[PDB]
RNA sequence: GCUGGCGACCAUAGCAAGAGUGAACCACCUGAUCCCUUCCCGAACUCAGAAGUGAAACCUCUUAGCGCUGAUGGUAGUGUGGGAUUACCCAUGUGAGAGUAAGUCAUCGCCAGCU
RNA sequence: GAUGCAGUGUACCCGCGGCUAGACGGAAAGACCCCGUGAACCUUUACUGCAGCUUGACACUGAACUUUGAGGUUCUAACUCUGUCCCGUGAUCCGGGACGAGGACCGUGUCUGGUGGGUAGUUUGACUGGGGCGGUCUCCUCCUAAAGAGUAACGGAGGAGUACGAAGGUGCGCUCAGCGUGGUCGGAAAUCACGCGUAGAGUAUAAAGGCAAAAGCGCGCUUAACUGCGAGACCCACAAGUCGAGCAGGUACGAAAGUAGGUCUUAGUGAUCCGGUGGUUCUGUAUGGAAGGGCCAUCGCUCAACGGAUAAAAGGUACUCUGGGGAUAACAGGCUGAUACCGCCCAAGAGUUCAUAUCGACGGCGGUGUUUGGCACCUCGAUGUCGGCUCAUCUCAUCCUGGGGCUGAAGCAGGUCCCAAGGGUAUGGCUGUUCGCCAUUUAAAGAGGUACGCGAGCUGGGUUUAGAACGUCGUGA
RNA sequence: AUAGCACUCUGCAAACACGAAAGUGGACGUAUAGGGUGUGAUGCCUGCCCGGUGCUGGAAGGUUAAUUGAUGGGGUUAGCGUAAGCGAAGCUCUUGAUCGAAGCCCCAGUAAACGGCGGCCGGUCCUAAGGUAGCGAAAUUCCUUGUCGGG
RNA sequence: GAACCCACUGUCGUUGAAAAGCCAGGGGAUGACUUGUGGAUAGGGGUGAAAGGCUAAUCAAGCCUGGUGAUAGCUGGUUCUCCCCGAAAGCUAUUUAGGUAGCGCCUCGGACGAAUACCAUAGGGGGUAGAGCACUGUUUCGGCACCGAUGCAAACUCCGAAUACCUAUGAGUACUAUCCGGGAGACAGACUGCGGGUGCUAACGUCCGUAGUCAAGAG
RNA sequence: UAUAAUGGGUCAGCGACUUAUAUUCAGUAGCGAGGUUAACCGUAUAGGGGAGCCGUAGAGAAAUCGAGUCUUAAUAGGGCG
């Protein structure tokens, strides 16, 4: 008989708006664990590292900083 | 485990509130203020038996 | 042409070693009266000041020393069609990583002082 | 596992007497095995009722004297007699009468506690390389998972069923770990001071994704671990789950711009029904109230078989039965060849010396389809056998006889290898045996395939129905 | 099954059985009789254990039913109150003190009652107690075609 | 030891002379014996020197008639013709696993037309193949845990494609997409190639992803 | 599945999606902001019978309001119309 034989529900994290696209404020833009993109301009953070549209515009990522993080923000 | 008891308003309303509590390491009953929303006003808050 | 502040940028821009700067600015610097301060200490924070020094520190300059950047060519992998089954070959499109030649001791913007 | 398909060989048309190798021959919707939220009967400390037995209270049920509500003594008139006598009456039933022995007991009705396989109705999960035994059943993290999401196995590894009134909020402030020098006990390693390189420390807890405006570490003040909401999205069969700017009210911390709707995040959980507690400008069976109901807030689940059949449930059947399945096991066939058997390559060495006369370590490569196995493709509206008897047919990896090479081959014998399938190739004791051991033979008593050849050719000793007993297991069947 | 043996129940309107009851069998019998249970002529015999379940006998201690209904709390209205509110009696909803048997808990006996007669390396642990006579590869022995003797 | 009552062995018989027998042998045969006539016991009952035996060729609960056309998620069967379209064997839950329900896939009617797809161009995130040793582990040889060489990794990463996927614009081609309603079936799949787990890099083996064929398709 | 998986020896005759009620959708006809009767009466498919049913208004648990209503301190926001 086996130990094993266990594990967990899927939880479908990744990005969900690509850059290029518009947005309208409210919109969810990356699921992730832990922070894997930081929030830029018009770019909120919720409790949970989720990333999200504060104004309506055009997604945008990029790589800022004295630390190399990848940033995402709206431009408007 | 931890208890369960009600913070009951003590402006009278009947309001309350509940929680849990170490019941070993806080033997004293609870006091805290808190929002009433019957009388739109903060107040003090007193433990009571959940029952 | 120097000094200070605030940004763009985040190593071709960083570390390391060596050398300079006191007119102004900055830095150490004097003591602790009042403001304020240390689980103790005027060491840090703070106040009241210029008798000393550019020693340290911060800036500027030189060096390829460490680091960083980095081709061209080839190789590996791979989508579609065909031929084979120890995982290859042909046609067509695509194309690394490592390594080699080589490069680098940054570049800009706003304001205020001194010549 | 082919009379009927492909290739090929053979074969003029039709009877009669025999024979049983095949037509997976005929016969009985397999009885073994599994399944169905099928059946019956049996057992018990499975669940739940009832009969039977038993306890007390009330009624039938009365009187007179005593003692510390109860107990005692006495009586007769209720009531009992499957005791005697008389009458109906010609009668061991029955009824009436007279006696006698008992007697408010016994017994019966209603209510009530106990006992209750005597009897009755039922329950006793699923997954599963057949079923049983074992393990598992809900949630979180990583891999498998093929650079968006998702993705299975009785695949490989680990965790959860909590904690905290501060370990929450805010303002201000601070950086770990390691090594090296010195410095009392004090050292491998306690604390002090100074250097070197450096995120390897820490984050209540498993891992992963993260962490300098530190999300890590201290101090002061505090309760935003608030009320009413909420544009817009993620995820999704449903039921559910997740993120959220902003608006109003009341707060906390900051001089202020401001931050705060619990904790770096992802586990720490349970629908509906039925009840309990607080509040309420709801309802209220003629009317006024009330009881009860509604609405808002909250409490009672290892319902863990975790979408939770009931408030309440274990076993046996060889005494068995029905509906089904070759969707699924035991025999034989099939695919495979781990295992089994046979052959070959290299050669440390053994063989007085000499690897190769004969053996040959450590390793390597194949063949066959006789073993033990793996799978579940055929057959469950039946392919019905362990051994013996009778009768066979084929292979060659040859037991004897025949022909040869080498030899550590003097001769006689022997060893090893090559060619060769024409013929031949024991009887008994023991046991159901196949096998094996033993006795005595023979030139020899070979190894295998043929549904482990052959039971519509024979037998029926073994295994495997119903009877009975022993050992052992079980309370028992 | 059996003759024989043992245990146990039954005092007569017997225990027991059939039947809803009336009644009937037991029996026109009476403990040398009748029912139930086990063993199985005869010979020699029949060891230990009462912790468990059962049965028998005690105890009046603890627990407990129907019945009973002391207290406490509500609903309603005469009235008293500016109002809020208060509010007897009477009806009614509920709460439930006290009394209360058998059984069970407790204490003994009983195995020809149902049952049990050990472990781990002489010792030790544990038991209610650790197998007496007799027999033994047996209708019981896996290993096993045990070993030896006879045929 | 005859009659009479039984039923131990063997042959035959087995669509029999016979739905239990014949033949040759066998046991008891004054007793707990055999037998005629007439009576009693009735189905959760009877009776049983006890085999679950017997109770009219029927017994782990007789037969007959009613409830009754019991129920069956199971098996079988389902009858004339032509035209058009055309599946699935998946996900989730289930005392659920060969049943069913919601979604996915089919068809018919209505609404509404480019909102759709193929391809080109432009924008975008990734951590697989490959590779590497900068972390975590592991490996060989030297020098003195470090230093120089040297290998390996599903649960290692300083790196890193091709394809896939999301969005916007655009030519050409095509009854495309979407919304609202009526009716379903299906929830046992198989093989082949490619990427894998398991198994022995076995199986016409088993479990996933992706494409083709069969299923439902002849030549 | 030629299957060595099931069923049928052959012929003739018989043999299996029905009936009643309720409801929803689609066709078709009458009337149309309206439509329609049931039991019953009736020498009776006529004619009477308007009780009742569907449509015409939602929101809210409900009392209550009503082109609005519920939640709320809110005329804010939001849900159903």
């Amino acid at each position: 008989s086996t130990k094993n034989g266990r594990d967990s529900n899927p939880k479908m994290l990744g990005v969900k708006v690509y850059g290029g696209q518009t947005v309208t404020a409210g919109n969810i833009i990356v699921r992730q664990r832990g922070t894997e993109f930081h929030a830029g301009a018009n770019v909120g953070m919720g409790r949970d590292h989720t990333l999200f549209a504060t104004a309506d515009g055009v997604v945008k990522f990029e790589v800022k900083g004295q630390f190399g993080r990848r940033y995402v923000k709206v431009e408007t | 485990m931890r208890d369960k008891i009600r913070l009951v308003s003590s402006a009278g309303t009947g309001y309350f509130y509940t929680t849990t509590k170490n019941k070993r390491t806080m033997p004293e009953k609870m006091e805290i203020k808190k929002f009433d929303p019957k009388i739109r006003q903060h107040v003090i808050f007193k433990e009571a038996k959940i029952k």
